[PDB]
RNA sequence: AAAGCUCCUUCGACGAGUCGAGUAGUUUGGGAAUGCUGCUCAAAAUGGGAGGUAAAUUUCUUCUAAAGCUAAAUACCGGCCA
RNA sequence: AGGUUGACCUCGGAUCAGGUAGGAGGACCCGCUGAACUUAAGCAUAUCAAUAAGCGGAGGAAAAGAAACCAACAGGGAUUGCCCUAGUAACGGCGAGUGAAGCGGCAACAGCUCAAAUUUGAAAGCUGGCUUCGGCCCGCGUUGUAAUUUGGAGAGGAUGCUUU
């Protein structure tokens, strides 16, 4: 299987400095991390759900908040990225379980957010006042604001008095049935267009 | 929408969700025609006249020949749709002279 | 050859109303 | 000059707390300018247009005697850009256009 | 504006008045030198999209060069290896006779910056072409913020190492499946797809 | 009459 | 003076010897589905591109080319310091 | 004076006023051009290899980059790189061999500017020269320099609060 017939030799790459890019890019993080103190070092980011049917059943975290969601958050769209929240303008929503997730996401940033005002001696509206300035706060958005249930629950317990019906004919039957009809949705509708062509014919 | 059956097979499959509308998006507002720009293309259109395989186009549908004129739109654009959407507008620009005449 | 330190400097003015209107703000997230 | 003076006069009026408009008259102008020309016509705005009969490139006047024509504009082509250029403070003018005069013209 | 009536008639190339125009144009181009600076734009409206403007430091070159492919320049246009079941007459040049046409006309000026470039007229031997070029020294264009990216370093000569619009079409930088191979770099996606790479801890 | 936009 | 938010009857410009087609050379895992270049033909306005088997018909899904800028994570047998 | 006097356009001159380019370096980078030995029993497909040599152009990184993308899902969402996908899909005389990409996890994240609009109640824009540093001139430019707009929209209205 593994072949060497090229000169492989001029492009073998070691990696040696392996802990040696860890410890500088530990450093450019302690560096980012002071120079953006007190704001937490990342931008919050939505909950998506990965595409293919191989990974639709997990979420994780998208790109950013589409317009859609900051406008039903309150958000406006340019002050939005300047307190810490992502912004994606090609995302559209589909369903409103993505919004609905997303938009109390928003929400409970903006509960949980404090805002300096531009000038200390000026205070506005919009501005967190001094006294309710002062309290414990995170510095990594995606640890606290993390996809927390990435998965569904693999265990549920009912009563037995609420055990569904089931698929009448059973769910075999059902799946095959459901095959034949997506393979014959075709030739059913031809043969109707000839029945209804051969009615209005010899009506 | 069409809601969706919950199985993973057959028509309208997939998890159930409560599609949603939306409104359309301005980047797909692309290929509309605007007033000012088909009063252009029409100005353009009186001033410049016609190239001479569209010339020869319209002697063709003129004497009548749609399938060879067909053919030689096609040879002439490249494709069939192409072909068949210049024929067209070729029966616009003569149906206009005709009823002018 | 480089270029001054102004005209390095300088911004569009649309961009001057959007830096003015919009800064980047000082903000902190309670845990 | 005119311009300078105009602007002065506004200033004037501004610090004495009255508007520009107080002070400054509705102005009547030749219109130049090929897009703002071509604007106007295309908004019936122009009585009429005289065009340049030596722009190079062509093009950018070949279609104003049919866009005239089409709008109900009188149109004119006449001999100098830099005769129309003489006109409009300029070296030159490719067409220019009168869309309304004073009372006494 | 008159441009879009440009741009509506420049579509229309093969109609009386622009055959007519493109053929006492081509006359009067090729009767000039093969690299010479034209005085204005010959097409105004399709030099405002590529990015000309009417300000001091934009210089307008008009260039024609000469049409076909290319031929090795081996000893009586023969070469003396393994049959190739070709002849020289059939090779084609990877790069764009616009691409050659920036080339000459940034080595003729080379205190400007060469922007873009546009077809004008061609004729069986020759293509012409006109080249925007802006100066980095001038001081309107070094105190304009959407021109004076190009007064840096990074953008010397874009026309020879293909960061023109001719040269993006050439390397193939375009997004999806039919540029796999191009996209990132020929070259460096190679180079990257041959690295053996061996960790400490494999 | 032909117009580009709505102006004020 | 500029700027943001909310709603709307209406308007809503969007790049051409360019896309595309044929052909030849080269290239690709894309010798039925690749890209590039040369020659010939050469567009359109809900239009155009793509949806890896050719053609037609009817739908659908996705973007919006032919103008441009932009730090970081990435490479480093050259130079300097360790 | 009109056989005169000028205005533009195009093309020139000057050791004119002010600038800029060349060469070096080329480990890494962006392109062009381009082999053969070798491996296929030998050998014109192939392989070596879209490599070596040759030529042009940058920087501390370069390049790429904010979809004419991937997908077909309950949809993801600029670029780059690592792990995995995967020695897989696919290509290939008389077969030696060649060989990606979507998804997924991670490092790092950042978005924007024009052309196509009439400022038309006032080119509001700019290079250069002289300055008493207030400004004044010679010009560029209406064949379009400012502000405004870029599809995520926007233009017009309506409306009442916020912002510098």
């Amino acid at each position: 299987n593994n072949h060497f017939r090229k000169h492989w030799q001029r492009r073998v790459r070691c990696h040696f400095d392996q802990p040696g890019k860890k410890v500088t890019r530990r450093l450019a993080r302690r560096a980012k991390a002071a120079a953006l103190a007190p704001r937490p070092v990342d931008k919050l980011r939505p909950i998506v759900r990965c595409p293919t049917v191989k990974y639709n059943r997990r979420t994780r975290l998208g790109r950013g908040f589409t317009l859609e969601e900051l406008k039903a958050a309150g958000i406006p769209r340019l002050l939005a990225p300047t307190i810490g929240i992502a912004v994606d303008h090609r995302r559209k929503n589909l369903s409103e379980e993505s919004l609905a997730a997303n938009v109390q996401r928003l929400k409970d940033y903006k509960a949980r957010l404090i805002l300096f005002p531009r000038k200390s001696n000026k205070p506005k509206k919009a501005d967190t006042p001094k006294d309710q300035q002062t309290a414990e706060t995170t510095t990594s958005l995606r640890t606290s604001f993390g996809v927390e249930q990435p998965l569904a629950p693999g265990f549920t317990e009912i009563s037995k008095s609420e055990i569904p019906a089931g698929i009448e004919g059973g769910a075999y039957r059902a799946l095959r049935k459901a095959r034949s009809d997506a393979r014959l949705v075709g030739v059913r509708e031809k043969r109707a267009k000839e029945k209804a062509e051969a009615e209005a014919n010899k009506k | 929408p069409v809601e969706r059956t919950g199985l993973i097979r057959g028509l309208n499959k997939g998890h159930k969700t409560t599609r949603r509308v939306l409104k359309e998006r301005p980047s797909r507002r692309k290929g509309a025609q605007s007033k000012r720009t088909q009063f252009v293309r029409s100005l353009i259109r009186e001033v410049a006249g016609l190239a001479p395989y569209e010339r020869r186009v319209i002697e063709l549908l003129r004497n009548g020949k749609d399938k060879r004129a067909r053919k030689f739109s096609k040879k002439k654009l490249g494709t069939f749709g192409r072909a068949k959407r210049k024929c067209e507008e070729l029966q616009r620009i003569i149906a206009e002279s005709r009823r002018a005449h | 050859r480089r270029l001054s330190k102004e005209d390095a400097s300088r911004v569009l003015e649309k961009t001057k109303k959007r830096l003015t209107h919009f800064p980047q703000r000082k903000y902190a997230v309670k845990a | 000059q005119e311009k300078k003076e105009r602007l002065l006069r506004e200033a004037t009026a501004i610090k004495e707390g009255k508007k520009k408009e107080d002070v400054s008259k509705k102005p009547y102008t030749v219109k130049y300018g090929l897009n703002h020309v071509v604007g106007l016509i295309e908004n019936k705005k122009a009585s009429l247009v005289l065009i340049a009969n030596d722009v190079d490139p062509i093009e950018l006047v070949v279609f104003l005697p049919a866009l005239c024509r089409k709008m109900g504009i009188p149109y004119a082509i006449i001999k100098g850009k830099a005769r129309l250029g003489t006109l409009v403070h300029k070296k030159t003018a490719a067409v220019v256009a009168i869309t309304e005069v004073r009372s006494e013209d | 504006g008159a441009l879009k009536y440009l741009e509506e008639l420049s579509k229309k190339k093969q109609s009386d008045v622009v055959r007519f125009l493109l053929r006492v144009r081509c006359w009067e181009y090729r009767q000039l030198n093969v690299i010479h600076r034209a005085s204005r734009p010959s097409r105004p409206d399709k030099a405002r999209r590529l990015g000309y403007k009417a300000k001091q430091g934009y210089v307008i070159y008009r260039v024609r060069v000469r049409r076909g492919g290319r031929k090795r320049p081996v000893p009586k246009g023969a070469t003396y290896g393994k049959p190739t079941n070709q002849g020289v007459n059939q090779l084609k040049y990877q790069r764009s006779l616009r691409a050659t046409a920036e080339e000459r006309v940034g080595r003729r000026c080379s205190n400007l910056r060469v922007l873009n470039s546009y077809w004008v007229n061609q004729d069986s031997t020759y293509k012409y072409y006109e080249v925007i070029l802006v100066d980095p020294n001038h001081k309107a264009i070094r105190r304009d913020p959407r021109i004076n990216w190009i007064c840096n370093p990074v953008h010397k000569h874009r026309e020879c190492r293909g960061l023109t619009s001719t040269g993006k079409k050439s390397r193939g930088l375009n997004k999806g499946h039919r540029f796999n191979k191009t996209r990132a770099g020929r070259r460096k996606t190679w180079k990257r797809h041959n690295t053996l790479s061996l960790w400490r801890y494999r | 009459a032909v117009s580009v936009r709505k102006r004020a």
